[PDB]
DNA sequence: CGACG
DNA sequence: CGTCG
């Protein structure tokens, strides 16, 4: 762990360890009523050389300068440890070690901060792709960055992030259930404790606004996915490239640029993109035929199904590692909703614009990844508005949200007996609908069979594009 | 809750932020609540009642802008109200209710003075215990609540959190914990209460109260 | 939050 | 503890 710099000893000393336990604690205390949003930091420092020991306290209000600190030199290590444990028990009401911690009123709560040959023979496009999805520099940057607006008190262990996730799901259950205002206040206090927020010196607000709650749930789910990817990176004589390829449990091939299926893919991408809600254009780079291990088997129950279609899906590149490792997955029942309008399931789009907007690519990383899946839709339950459903109606296999714009159905194409909606964007005759582009949804992981995967540059319409386009 | 505060000095130890001299104990003092730079909490900046108006604080209405006004002695309330400046049935009943308020105030204060005269702090703690009342921190609050109970009755526990209620300037606020994370916020001007019961030990001193229980009911600000 | 009677 | 900052 890190030595708090307000002590001026990060180089002269180091935080102390013993019995497989570290002596740095970061406690939060919140009351939305009175508005209190306080932090308490406690450390026991040991000089890198001699038997010199310190106790460092700091306290104040999160994301502000209100507060103070104190550094004491202790005559010994044992006196330091006694001082540390007694201060901890004073400020939290619990002991230093305990399987079952119990919150006590007016007492702080502890926060779980997370600290810390060459003989490959694969084709170069695939090697670049692997370098892309298993990138460690970007992963470590995003994992252990320093954003004092989102994480005013440091990185949070995945445990606490999922705890707050469940608290938000409970908040939504409550708001649904004609809840007590106090039932909401308890969860609001607990959440803002588990996840420190920089509110300057304003009273933290209640979690009544369900929309901002969906937003915070999206944030927490993003952090969870990043934690999972990092844990997957930390999986010799084989080359590291092949080593990380074997983690995927998928067979990858590169379609020939001048191929025919490749040209059909390219026509799909070109037709179904729209510069109307996307300030960029798409450029294909490499096509990839993928075959996941076992997924080819679990999809057989549906291969004789009707209305199998080849559709888009798009996520951030970090997850793609996992996505090839364990196919596409549905959310759990205890997780909250993050914005999707049709419950928890596998989502697809028929227009690359929509699914690509979910790559969240940046002008600094114009590259993104995007999957093509043969999804067995069967019978479409067609809806125009949001609806958090649970049971499909008797006779339906999938759901479809109808937008105001759709590929030209007359241009459909059959690849291996699979409809492909590569037509151009035209108007659908659907009146009184909220979606702009169609959405397809299934609720059984086995109804999807990943077939292809694309690398794409997002050519943004900035000064460079403006010069190349005006000359 | 408010910005300004007024009370009798609980200790002769606070230095005035103007004249930087010890404010004596039990003396009228006025604070301005200011945020602290040392920790995440407001702190009172105390002034002698005199020094407080020389700092140019333009208090329009003390009864509302100053926390703890409704709990001072009557003549001191009048002093704070004056210094803050430098239709028949309606007005008639207005005057009569004002006199009733003065009555109740001077009454509670005579009770507290008799108590402090005859009883000890532990005697008052025992009086509170016997009546199923929580013992607060601070001699002042102890005898304040003893008087509350003796006038209106042993407060009955909260309906939800089961914690004791306490009279604030405007209502009986609950002081209990609905959970280790958040505190309770019930308020009401009509709290349930059973009759106050002085233990028989203090009967010799309860005749030193001459009974005079009365059937009074807490008069709240408009 | 620490400091102090 | 119960004040005070
Ligand atoms: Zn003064
Ligand atoms: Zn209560």
């Amino acid at each position: 762990a890190a030595v708090d710099p307000d002590s001026g000893l990060e180089h002269s000393a180091h935080v102390l360890e013993k019995g497989g336990k570290v002596f740095s604690a970061t406690l939060g205390l919140v009351d939305i009523v009175k508005g209190t949003n306080s932090y308490y930091k406690l450390q026991l420092l040991e000089d890198d050389k001699e038997n010199r020991y310190w106790i460092f306290r700091s306290w104040g209000r999160v994301g502000t300068v209100i507060g103070s600190n104190k550094l004491e030199q202790m005559p010994s290590k044992e006196d330091a440890i006694e001082h540390f444990m007694k201060l901890y028990e004073e400020k939290t009401g619990n002991a230093w070690h305990s399987k079952n911690f119990t919150k006590y009123p007016k007492k702080f709560y502890p926060l779980e901060i997370d600290y810390g040959g060459t003989k490959s023979k694969l084709p170069k496009p695939v090697q670049d792709l692997i370098k892309m999805i298993f990138d460690v520099e970007s992963m470590k940057k995003a994992m252990y960055e320093i954003d004092l607006q989102k994480m005013p008190l440091g990185k949070l262990s995945k445990r606490q992030i999922q705890a707050a996730y469940s608290i938000l799901s409970e908040v939504q259950q409550a708001v649904s259930q004609g809840s007590s205002d106090s039932q909401i206040l308890d969860l609001s206090n607990r959440f803002y404790t588990l996840i420190p927020h920089d509110f300057g010196m304003k009273k933290p607000p209640l979690l009544n606004n369900a929309d901002s709650v969906q937003a915070k749930a999206e944030m927490l789910d993003n952090l969870l996915d990043i934690e999972v990817a990092y844990s997957l990176l930390r999986g010799s004589s084989k080359d590291p490239i092949d080593v990380n390829y074997e983690k995927l449990k998928t067979d990858i091939k590169v379609v020939d640029r001048d191929s025919e299926e490749a040209e059909i893919i390219r026509k799909y991408v070109k037709n179904t993109h729209a510069t109307t809600h996307n300030a960029y254009d798409l450029e294909v780079i490499d096509i990839f035929k993928i075959e996941r291990e076992g997924e080819c088997q679990r999809y057989k129950p549906f291969k004789q199904l009707h209305n199998r279609r080849l559709l888009w899906h798009g996520s951030r590149t970090t997850n793609f590692a996992g996505i090839l490792s364990q196919g596409l997955r549905i959310a759990p029942p205890e997780a909250p909703v993050t914005g999707y309008m049709f419950g928890k399931g596998i989502y697809f789009a028929d227009m690359v614009s929509k699914s690509a907007n979910y790559c969240h690519t940046s002008q600094g990383d114009p590259i993104g990844l995007i999957l093509l899946g043969e999804v067995a839709l069967g019978n479409m339950y067609e809806l125009k508005h949001a609806s958090h459903i649970s049971k499909l109606p008797k006779g339906k296999h999938s759901v479809k949200g109808l937008g105001k714009t759709t590929p030209d159905p007359s241009a459909n194409i059959s690849l291996d007996g699979v409809d492909v909606p590569l037509g151009t964007g035209i108007s659908s005759g659907v009146n009184d609908t909220s979606l702009l582009y169609n959405e397809y949804i299934v609720y059984d992981i086995a109804q999807v069979n990943l077939k292809y995967l694309l690398k794409l540059k997002f050519n943004f319409k900035t000064s460079l594009w403006l010069e190349h386009h005006h000359h | 809750d408010k910005l300004y505060r007024v009370e009798y000095a609980k200790s002769g130890r606070a230095s005035c932020k103007k004249c930087s001299e010890s404010i004596p104990k039990d003396s009228l003092r006025m604070a301005i609540m200011v945020q602290s730079p040392m920790f995440d909490g407001k702190v009172p900046h105390w002034y002698h009642f005199s020094c407080f108006w020389k700092v140019g604080h333009s208090i329009r209405h003390p009864d509302v802008e100053v926390d703890g006004f409704s709990e001072l002695r009557w003549d001191d309330q009048q002093k704070v109200k004056k210094t803050a400046e430098a239709s028949k049935k309606e007005k008639d009943k207005d005057s009569k209710l004002e006199k009733a308020l003065k009555a109740q105030n001077d009454l509670i204060w005579n009770i507290k003075d008799e108590l402090k005269k005859v009883c000890s702090t532990n005697d008052l703690k025992e009086l509170l215990i016997f009546n199923k009342q929580q013992v607060p921190s601070g001699e002042s609050a102890i005898l304040d609540r003893v008087a509350d109970g003796m006038v209106f009755g042993a407060l009955l526990p909260c309906e939800e959190c089961s914690g004791q209620l306490v009279f604030k300037s405007d209502a009986y606020y609950c002081t209990g914990d609905v959970t280790a994370w958040t505190k309770c916020m019930v308020k009401t001007q009509t709290p349930n209460r059973k009759e106050w019961v002085t233990p028989k030990e203090f009967r010799e001193i309860s005749y030193l109260k001459k009974l005079k229980v009365k059937k009074q009911d807490r008069i709240f600000p408009p």
